[PDB]
């Protein structure tokens, strides 16, 4: 299984599907799920849960499946337990449904943080431009635990930024509320009344909050959003739409499709900078293809009318096809025929991206050659990152490929390459990649410098200030020539120490498979971050980076909440307990059958029973 | 003459220059020379007198230089575990020696 | 790959530079120790040629003038070791020369001892921070602040920290000179080095010269020269000459550090050179608590901890020692393979470190 | 592959044309000189040996920040323009330093030092294992440790082992050679050692037998020899004034830690103070077992027997025994060693170490 996509041309998926049966024999369902995501076998995941009839095993599978998100948020994979707990035929459990519609994973994320701790922040400062940076960063630095009280408390801290900046500031309260069901309640009081920026921004704050606790909600954001859409607010609904798009990610339902779809056909792009909602549909129906979305995108692409000359939606509609087509490999070839047939200059860009996205984490000879043809534009090079990050050899292949962008001096060329470094190296920081990125900082183009610092924020992730402190001082010395730079640098810190510094964006998993969602998050934010980056847009798009977040953790359990020790050997705490953080290490004692990192049920021989 | 090597008499004080390192440098260089010329006898000249040879060792740089040589010998059995260059000391006095030596 | 980007940056500079460079070649191209204009094409006497080297001496006995149309032909117009005296074209009077120093514009260091060094901070603020922040106040009183301050007692117990900290706070260059390096055997090598540092200071004024160790530079003797305590005395004496002469007291600060002011000559001690001499205090129990409180803004120590109680069992300690205990306590936590810290981990570390110290 | 080719065809033509425009400058004779300082008008002053000194604008191959004052550079032979950077010559003076990459020694070879091995491991080894880990946390572990016992018995060995584990450059610094008989000279030699340590991190700096440059006295400067006092204060300033997380770790060595000034010890850098225990009977067995793995010997040699009759021997004496008994075998032209060789060997080293003066007992 590791060898087939690693070493040869990797065309055939006969091997993968065959391995899946051998895995049933010996009762490694844990490897059977891992194959089952990637290929796009919704069917398998349910069928392996049905074979399971052991409660120990049942709850442990639910924990390691939660990590690959897309097949856990998705209905009837979580509700295999829900359909079959009602009348027994599978010995599905009540405590287990509280895992599958996520509550208890999120509860242990909190428990870990209260136990091994991390520092609080405040700091709103003053001036409008500084406030928005500081407000945004606050919410990122205290994400993943409710400490929003400080923000709420200073009404003037809230007040100071205006218009769409007020939408963000209010919404940041939502970032702090993220992953937590209780925190929806608290939000309501600000939502009702306020300034209109307060009103609107609450709805954006609800979409951020629900990202990772939507699956089994307690507040129905759809209902609030529905009401809003009938309300005037052409402009606001767009951001509203991005938030609910972020909210509805991983799952698929007709309900969300029904609310989104007519908004996409509004054509309120030219004046309000609205009608973004196809992006939002793309993000909901990730890894799957619904034809209504596809045709809509394609025909509006063909139009090129006076309304649709607005270049912002084109960047989003570009991205949209690839996110709807991430992970599905071969079947996408049907979509590609339709695409190749509709000739445009816009479309040639989109061909390489769909192919990149679809084959993601395993590159092929066809894909490398096809991207080199394009190059001799931004999307062809950004695609290299998506293929390269599953591949050992592909990481080395990156340095070769991005060589080309370095030998040209052209400014365009220079600017694109740092995002691509950012997308590959997100999982763990790569120092050789940082040596190249230093140079890109010190250029006579501002826009390259801006993307380099957004890139350093991406690459440093999963970790805090390593070499990065010394870089972070040099960045600071460029505030004095460039206004933009301060804002972007402020964002980098927020990302670097996101979710109290112990949470990550990564392609490593509690099952060691890439996460389709995480990849799309990073990709969509990379082009069009903030208003003077790329085409004129909104600062507001930055919250979309939230999708990316997975928390680091090994929690060993002997039962279901009783402690059992392991020691693991992180930074030098070194020789930490269970219930903490680790990366690239695994338990020193034996699982039911899994022997893998994440929330794990560990078992002992009864003769040398140990518990903490 | 039997083991088939250059006999290298090194005058301790001449390895006592009044400049920054240059002196420290010479000490290092010497080891480099005898490693190249391996096998070699390094005979530590000037902790003995043949009558025609001045300075039998002193409180300055002959006893300290004699410590330096020992250090080198430790290091060779260390990383490289190759050792083909041997040092021979000659003395008339036990006041140049100390028990760890 | 790394090599290709790096080459393309140079090449982009090289084409543009070559064009400017060719033009600049056509007539040739502030720090100096002797003046050079290598012939002077431009211009009793009414034209001025200055080239002060040993080989080729063009000696004008008249100074006074802007005449050629400013600096030319090797650009080093300025100050001579033969007095030709090129007075004032592109005004070049008082320079860094060639010096060897360690400069840190705006240090990354802030106080972390405030408990035993409450006293060094109160004096510091007043002498250095406030005359730089408002000169006018001092002016209205009719006083100018101290030129030099001596901080004594044990090095690095917050003494060193206070120095770096005030430099950061005032936006002044911090210059660490190790006193022992400015003392040389070599005739004068030592005196010469000292003049060039104070001139450097003058050019770059509003700056703190931190001298680690004046025990080296002066210190005890009885020999009164000896062919090795003459050399030392010559450095010591030259240093005094700059201070007690003409210097700015409102720009140039010198902060001196020592481990014993009782073997220093009365000329190093006296006002006219060092006005305030501030004492190190081994911290009191209450002092230990504040410096502890700083380190324990990290570490998952038990919450309800009473540092005052721990302070009462402690023997005497210095600020260096209090920090030292805290990190050693974390070593016990990793050794025993456990996340959190107790009072106990800190007590165990005290018990060890004090015995180890002693002499 | 395919990637190489895309690049080769435009890159070639530009490279030749650039290579040429450089070579027209770079053409011989061009004299080498050294860059004195970089002026802040973006000129620069250069010192030539042949006595031009000029203010010139850079020409690329390097950048103004790829150069520092005192660097060696290539100079034009009429305008003295900085065409490029070059590497020092006519003998860079570097101070006595012995380089040992991964010195061959482990804890296992010297095991039975159990208590010390954990102390050095926590403080030195694990911070070097965790590089980005020391950058992120930012707080100091131990920078430095002091090891005091007898050299080549644990003190030399322990530092050699830890160096092997972390792939750090091991730098053996001769305490005494810094004891130069000149003035100015000791501190600049000492400083040079620290310069090179920070440049070529990671490294463990092992400073062998500091007592010849030390000697505490009663005063912090005295009317005796000045050179010995000068090197000592530079050494105290070099710990006290620059601190490291993990990038450079210092191991200091001295036979007697009480001849060192108590402020030269300085808590908050040197947190660990590691001392030497004596072998018990069981340790003697362990230390012996390793040394004989590497020998070949007779099977009438009994480890237990030798060990019981040894009493109060340190491991150095145990190593000497292996060589002395083995030497009698080499005299009898034999590559086994008998029982008999060992007995005579055990007895002899035992005798010499174990001199009586009636100072024991009580």
């Amino acid at each position: 299984v590791a060898c087939v996509p690693l070493l040869p041309p990797p065309e055939d998926v006969a091997f993968l599907k065959t391995a899946y049966s051998i895995y049933l024999s010996q009762n490694e369902l844990t490897d059977a799920i891992a194959l089952a995501v990637r290929l796009g076998e919704e069917d398998m995941i349910r069928s392996v849960f049905d074979a399971t009839s052991d409660p120990v095993m049942h709850k442990q599978l639910a924990y390691i499946l939660a990590a690959q998100k897309t097949s856990f948020e998705y209905e009837g994979v979580q509700d295999i337990i829900g359909n079959g707990k009602l009348s027994e035929h599978f010995l599905y459990l009540a405590k287990e449904l509280n895992l599958t519609g996520p509550k208890v994973p999120e509860d242990i994320y909190k428990s870990h943080l209260d136990n091994s701790k991390s520092v609080f922040s405040s700091a709103g400062l003053d001036s409008a431009q500084q406030n928005l940076a500081s407000s945004f960063v606050n919410g990122f630095l205290n994400l993943g635990y409710c400490n929003d009280k400080l923000i709420v408390d200073n009404d003037n801290w809230v007040y100071k930024t205006k218009g769409d900046g007020m939408t963000s500031a209010v919404a940041s309260i939502g970032s702090i509320y993220q992953w937590n069901l209780d925190g929806l309640q608290q939000l309501d009081k600000y939502l009702y009344v306020d300034e209109p920026e307060v009103k609107a921004g609450a709805l954006l704050g609800i979409g951020i909050s629900a990202s990772g606790v939507h699956d089994g909600e307690v507040e129905p954001a759809l209902l609030l959003l529905q009401d809003y859409v009938t309300n005037p607010d052409t402009k606001i609904s767009s951001a509203a739409i991005l938030g609910l798009g972020i909210a509805f990610a991983g799952s698929k339902n007709d309900e969300v499709l029904g609310l989104l779809l007519p908004i996409a056909a509004s054509t309120d792009l030219p004046i309000e900078t609205a009608a973004m909602a196809s992006l939002a549909l793309a993000h909901v129906f990730v890894g799957t293809c619904n034809g209504d979305i596809t045709t809509s995108i394609m025909d509006n692409f063909l139009e090129r009318t006076a309304i649709e000359l607005k270049t912002d939606w084109v960047r989003f509609l570009a991205l949209a096809l690839g996110i709807l087509y991430m992970g599905q490999g071969e079947q996408v070839d049907d979509v590609l025929e339709t695409i190749s047939a509709i000739e445009h200059p816009m479309t040639s860009a989109i061909e390489v991206l769909v192919g990149s996205c679809a084959y993601t984490g395993t590159g092929d000879v066809l894909l490398i050659q096809d991207l080199l043809h394009r190059l001799t534009l931004a999307y062809a090079v950004l695609g290299i990152a998506l293929i390269a990050l599953g591949e050992d050899i592909g990481k080395e292949m990156s340095l070769r490929h991005f060589g080309h962008l370095m030998h040209y001096g052209n400014e365009h060329i220079r600017r694109m390459v740092p995002l691509a470094m950012g997308i590959v190296s997100v999982s763990d920081p790569q120092m050789k990649v940082f040596d190249t990125l230093t140079r890109f900082s010190h250029d006579a183009d501002l826009e390259v410098s801006m993307n380099s610092i957004f890139a350093m924020g991406l690459c440093g992730a999963g970790t805090n200030n390593a070499r990065l402190a010394q870089l972070l001082r040099q960045l600071a010395s460029y505030y004095s020539r460039e206004q933009d730079a301060l804002f972007i640098t402020r964002l980098a810190q927020g990302l670097l120490h996101l979710g109290k510094g112990t949470m990550t964006m990564d392609v490593f998993n509690d099952a060691h498979v890439l996460n389709k969602v995480t990849l799309a998050s990073i990709l969509t934010t990379a082009v069009g971050l903030v208003s003077p980056s790329f085409m004129l847009k909104h600062h507001q798009l930055f919250y979309m980076l939230n999708a990316g977040i997975r928390p680091k953790f090994i929690l060993a359990l002997n039962d279901e909440g009783e402690p059992i020790k392991v020691n693991v050997r992180v930074g030098q705490p070194v020789l930490l307990n269970h219930g903490e953080r680790a990366e690239l290490e695994t338990d020193e004692y034996i699982s039911y059958t899994s022997h893998i990192e994440g929330v794990v049920i560990l078992k002992k021989n009864p003769d040398y029973r140990e518990e903490e | 003459h039997h083991t088939d090597c250059k006999f290298i008499r090194v005058s301790g004080a001449e390895l006592v220059q009044k400049y920054i390192g240059e002196g420290s440098r010479m000490v290092r260089e010497l080891f480099v020379m005898a490693r190249e010329h391996a096998p070699s006898i390094i005979f530590m000249d000037e902790i003995d007198s043949i009558g025609s040879t001045r300075v039998e060792g002193s409180g300055g740089g002959d006893s300290e230089v004699q410590r330096t040589m020992l250090e080198l010998l430790n290091q060779l059995d260390g990383f490289e575990t190759s050792k083909n260059i041997k040092i021979i000391m000659a003395t008339n006095r036990l006041d140049i020696l100390d028990p760890a030596l | 790959l790394k090599q290709t980007e790096n080459d393309l940056k140079d090449i982009e500079a090289r084409i543009k530079e070559k064009a400017g460079v060719k033009e600049s070649d056509t007539g040739l191209a502030h720090p100096l120790q002797v003046a050079r204009c290598t012939k002077i094409i431009k211009g009793e006497d009414a034209k001025y040629v200055i080239n002060l080297k040993q080989i080729a001496k063009f000696v004008v006995g008249l100074g006074e003038r802007v005449s050629p149309t400013d600096i030319e032909e090797g650009m080093r117009v300025g100050v001579d070791r033969s007095k030709y005296n090129i007075e004032l074209p592109l005004p070049p009077r008082i320079d860094p020369s060639v010096t060897m120093m360690t400069v840190e514009e705006k240090p990354d260091v802030t106080y972390s001892d405030v408990g035993g060094c409450k006293d060094q901070i109160e004096k510091l603020r007043e002498v250095v921070e406030l005359p730089l922040l408002s000169p006018e106040r001092f002016a209205t009183l009719g006083i100018d602040p101290p030129k030099g301050i001596l901080l004594y007692g044990p090095p690095g117990t917050g003494k060193t920290l206070c120095a770096r900290a005030v430099a950061n706070r005032t936006d002044a260059t911090f210059i660490r000179v190790i006193g022992s390096e400015l003392v040389q055997k070599y005739v004068g090598e030592g005196a010469r080095m000292v003049r060039e540092l104070f001139e450097m200071a003058r050019t770059k004024k509003a700056c703190i010269i931190f001298f680690d160790e004046i025990d080296a530079v002066g210190g005890a003797r009885f020999d009164d020269g000896a062919g090795g305590d003459n050399e030392v005395q010559r450095t010591m004496l030259e240093l005094i000459t700059q201070l007690d002469g003409f210097d700015p007291r409102g720009n140039i600060k010198v902060m001196f550090a020592t481990n014993r002011p009782n073997t220093l000559d009365p000329a190093l001690l006296r006002p006219g050179r060092i006005d305030r001499k501030v004492e190190f205090s081994l911290p009191d129990l209450e002092g230990r608590a504040n410096i502890f409180r700083i380190h324990s803004k990290s570490m998952s120590v038990e919450r309800g901890i009473r540092w005052e109680l721990i302070s009462r069992l402690c023997p005497n300690s210095t600020g260096a020692e209090l920090r030292s205990v805290c990190t050693e306590a974390g070593m016990f936590a990793i050794r025993a393979r456990r996340k959190v810290a107790t009072e106990k981990d800190f007590l165990k570390a005290v018990d060890k470190v004090i015995s180890g110290y002693k002499k | 592959f395919v990637s190489n080719s895309e690049i080769l065809k435009p890159f070639e033509k530009k490279q030749e044309e650039e290579k040429k425009q450089l070579e027209e400058i770079r053409g011989n004779p061009l004299s080498i000189g050294t860059l004195e300082e970089i002026i802040d008008d973006d000129h620069a002053i250069v010192t030539s040996p042949t006595m031009p000194d000029y203010y010139v604008s850079i020409l690329s191959f390097v950048d103004k920040e790829l150069l520092e004052p005192g660097c060696s550079v290539l100079l034009h032979h009429k305008t003295m323009s900085i065409v490029g950077v070059l590497q020092d010559d006519a003998d860079p003076m570097v101070s006595v330093m012995k380089m040992d990459k991964s010195p061959t020694e482990s804890y296992s070879d010297i095991g039975g030092l159990e208590s010390q091995i954990q102390e050095i491991k926590e403080s030195v080894e694990l911070p070097l294992t965790h590089p980005e880990l020391y950058e992120e946390m930012g707080i100091k572990p131990p920078k430095g440790v002091i090891l005091y016992g007898a050299p080549g018995t644990g003190k030399t060995l322990l530092a050699k082992a830890v160096a092997n584990q972390t792939s750090a450059t091991f730098l053996r610094i001769v305490g005494s050679e810094l004891i130069q008989k000149y003035l100015g000279d000791g501190p600049r030699l000492c400083r040079q050692i620290f310069k090179v340590a920070g440049e070529n991190a990671p490294s463990i700096v092992f400073i062998d037998e500091i007592d010849a440059i030390g000697t505490k006295r009663y005063d912090s400067n005295s009317g005796g020899e000045r050179e010995i006092q000068r090197t000592m204060l530079e050494l105290l300033n070099q710990l006290d004034g620059f601190d490291d997380r993990g990038d450079v770790k210092v191991i200091m060595a001295t036979n007697k830690i009480e001849t060192l000034d108590p402020a030269l010890i300085r808590p908050g850098r040197i947190d660990r103070k590691i001392l030497f225990e004596n072998p018990d009977l069981s340790t003697k067995k362990k230390i012996l077992g390793i040394h004989t793995s590497k020998m070949n010997l007779s099977e009438d040699v009994n480890l237990e027997t030798l060990v019981t009759t040894k009493d109060d021997l340190s491991g150095a004496d145990i190593q000497a025994m292996c060589t002395e008994a083995g030497l009698l075998a080499l005299r009898e032209r034999r590559m086994q060693v008998t029982a008999e060789d060992f007995k005579q060997a055990k007895e002899r080293v035992m005798k010499n170490k174990v001199e009586e003066n009636l100072e024991g007992l009580y």
